[PDB]
């Protein structure tokens, strides 16, 4: 916006995860997001080193 | 321990548990009362003399 200030806006990375209809818990939503994301990620480094 | 087995097992479990958490219960029962349309009295025949 101006001098000597720089903004790092956040942008959506992975758009999966479905809300819990039972509404009993909040942690289940986060667990679903994490599990699906890392299932996708682990398929890109199956036998690969950086 | 072949790694590819447990990934498939975990994906199946996650898919199943997420499928079980979307089912919702919502019934739309109607009440048992009636409507009671209009009605009129019926007068019976009789006799008269003086």
């Amino acid at each position: 916006p101006e001098e000597n200030v720089y903004i790092l806006l956040p942008i959506q990375a992975y758009t999966g995860g479905v809300i819990d209809r039972r509404d009993a818990s909040f942690s289940n939503f986060a667990y679903s997001i994490a599990s699906k994301l890392m299932m996708e990620l682990s398929a890109a480094t199956h036998n690969k080193i950086f | 321990p072949n790694d590819e087995a447990t990934i498939k097992a975990l994906d199946n479990v996650i898919k199943q548990i997420e499928a079980l958490s979307v089912i919702v219960n919502r019934s739309e029962k109607a009440d048992d009362a009636q409507i009671l349309g209009p009605n009129t009295y019926k007068q019976l025949l009789e006799h008269l003399f003086s």
